[PDB]
């Protein structure tokens, strides 16, 4: 629940206008820090097994999603100064591409790990 | 090797008072220093073993005081037969002796 | 019956728990000398002081022996947390009534700047007399 | 490592070393299982203690340990120094940018706070101040004073 | 980075001398520190000479 809500919270940066640079930047990086703090407790319960389980896989995918959101905003802000009409579609693409990707991952994950 | 510097090399003090001899070691010798009193034309006789332990037959006027490096031998109210050489020797390692100290009136 | 009376030393507990809390509270007081138009600055100060107080509290919850009833150090930590909370709420109040009446905002800011250290020192005196 | 005789006073049982005291306690060459310390050497001694039951002979050994500093350096002295240097670097930022300097200073104080909390997880609960305690206190004071300087500006 | 390092120190086996993961974490921290220092230098030397 907390990792999923952290990812859907990091998605909030997309709807914010591109001119609020400190707002979106601090949002992304603070959700990154939150994702790390959550990633700790997932593995705190288990021994030092040298393979990828399902919960550390889930939390790693969530962290990757947050990281990718922040890097997406970074590249968007970089393209703002170079090509504005090009950057105008990146936000509208991300708004649909990030939630659908996370839902597809959730589906395949919760289906593959329960058919076993 | 541990060397023992004994002070003073030669000391003259009269009869009746309390005299002191010092003996400093270079390394650590923990309460393993003995004091011998050698009279001329005689064998050395042990006075103080350990660091402060009077031997069987020595009067209670001799007292020792021990440390890790420097030790003292006090003779309170010296007498007329207490004038001889005094040697300090460490036993913590293979025994080495100090240079000795003469005692004259 | 052979009974002992053990008096718990205080220097360690002071150095580890009481100094950081008071330091973070004094740090939170800084947001009053910052001007009202600096919004991101005062929000950063207040919210980061709240976060630091939370971190200190939850880490001393682990450092201290787990004793599941209320103690004095917990009362002091909660007092410092209340002080930081009140500082941030004071800033929020200032920011709210700023546009409609800036003179009232400046008066509130000066009043807080003068009278939060007073209440903190009063609470310190009361606490340190009651438990000693 | 102090040992001796129970129940037998100095007049009944005395102890001694079987070889020269410098050659009695022999530590095996690979017998130093210390992750943190450095076994320098041994140091034997003999004494007489006085208890309620009499005088007893006590054979003492001393193993001399010296702590390894490199780990504490890398863990606490370099991060704290770097954080304080960062606080001083915040002075060089431009003065007309208030939110940047504010978040810089306060997040630096929070970084020092976390480093200080994690640094006190290793020290046992002693009742005085260690050297790392003084270093951490001075570093914390420097960070707080840099933030106070920014407030003054 | 500080949080990750402190969390590791808490969760990793307490070996009180220097290891390889300590060196790697120190390198990462130095890199973050150097990025922040570079930004500070830029923000200082911009307003007078933006080319540099
Ligand atoms: C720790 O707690 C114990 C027990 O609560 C305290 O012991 C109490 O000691 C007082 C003073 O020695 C005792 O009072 C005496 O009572 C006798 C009655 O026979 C009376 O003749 C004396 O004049 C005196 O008033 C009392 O027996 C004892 N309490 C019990 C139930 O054992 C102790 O003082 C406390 N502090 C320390 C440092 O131990």
């Amino acid at each position: 629940i907390p990792c999923t809500l952290i990812v859907v919270l990091s998605w909030v940066s997309f709807w914010i206008n591109k001119d609020a640079v400190p707002a979106r930047t601090s949002l992304g990086i603070t959700t990154v820090l939150t994702m790390t703090t959550l990633s700790t407790i997932a593995r705190k319960s288990l021994p030092k097994v040298s393979y990828v389980t399902a919960m550390d896989l889930f939390v790693s995918v969530c962290f990757i999603f947050v990281f990718s959101a922040l890097v997406e905003y970074g590249t968007l802000h970089y393209f703002v100064s170079s090509q504005p009409a090009r950057a105008a579609k990146m936000d509208s693409y991300a708004r649909i591409f990030f939630p659908t990707a996370f839902c597809l991952f959730n589906l395949v994950y919760w289906v593959s790990y329960l058919y076993l | 090797n541990i060397v023992m510097t004994q002070s003073p090399k030669s000391m003259s003090m009269s009869v009746g008072e309390r005299v002191t001899l010092s003996c400093k070691a270079s390394e650590y010798v923990g309460t393993y220093v003995s004091w011998y009193q050698q009279k001329p034309e005689q064998s050395p006789k042990l006075l103080i073993y350990g660091a402060s332990n009077r031997y069987t037959g020595v009067p209670d006027r001799f007292t020792g005081s021990g440390s890790a490096t420097d030790f003292t031998l006090t003779i309170g109210s010296v007498q007329a037969e207490d004038l001889a050489d005094y040697h300090c020797g460490q036993s913590y390692s293979y025994p080495t002796f100090g240079a000795g100290t003469k005692l004259e009136l | 019956s052979l009974s002992f009376k053990l008096k718990r030393n205080i220097g360690y507990f002071i150095l580890q728990t009481y100094m950081p809390s008071i330091l973070i509270t004094i740090l939170s007081w800084v947001s009053f000398w910052i001007n009202y138009d600096a919004s991101a600055a005062r929000v950063a100060l207040g919210i980061t002081t709240v976060l630091t107080m939370t971190t200190i509290n939850t880490h001393l919850r682990e450092t201290l022996p787990k004793i599941p009833y209320v103690k004095a150090i917990d009362m002091y930590l909660m007092g410092c947390f209340v002080f930081v909370f009140m500082a941030l709420l004071e800033y929020a109040l200032v920011n709210y009534i700023f546009f409609s009446q800036p003179a009232r905002a400046a008066a509130i800011d000066r009043w807080s700047r003068i009278f939060f250290p007073v209440v903190f020192s009063f609470f310190n005196i009361v606490y340190w007399l009651y438990y000693v | 490592l102090k040992f001796g005789s129970y129940a037998y006073t100095r007049a009944e049982v005395v102890y001694e070393w079987t070889r020269e005291p410098a050659r009695s306690v022999v530590v095996a060459e690979d017998g130093s299982r210390l992750n943190q310390y450095d076994l320098l050497g041994q140091t034997v001694d003999s004494g007489i203690v006085q208890s309620s039951t009499g005088e007893y002979v006590v054979m003492t050994t001393h193993f001399h340990l010296k702590r390894k500093i490199g780990y504490f350096v890398i863990q606490t002295y370099l991060p704290c120094i770097m954080t304080v240097i960062l606080s001083q670097v915040s002075f060089w930022l431009n003065r007309e940018s208030v939110p940047a300097r504010t978040v810089f200073g306060v997040t630096t104080v929070l970084t020092m706070t976390t480093l200080s909390i994690s640094a006190r997880n290793s020290l046992p609960k002693v009742a005085y101040a260690t050297a790392m305690d003084w270093f951490i206190a001075v570093c914390y004071a420097f960070v707080f004073s840099a933030l106070i300087e920014f407030a003054t500006v």
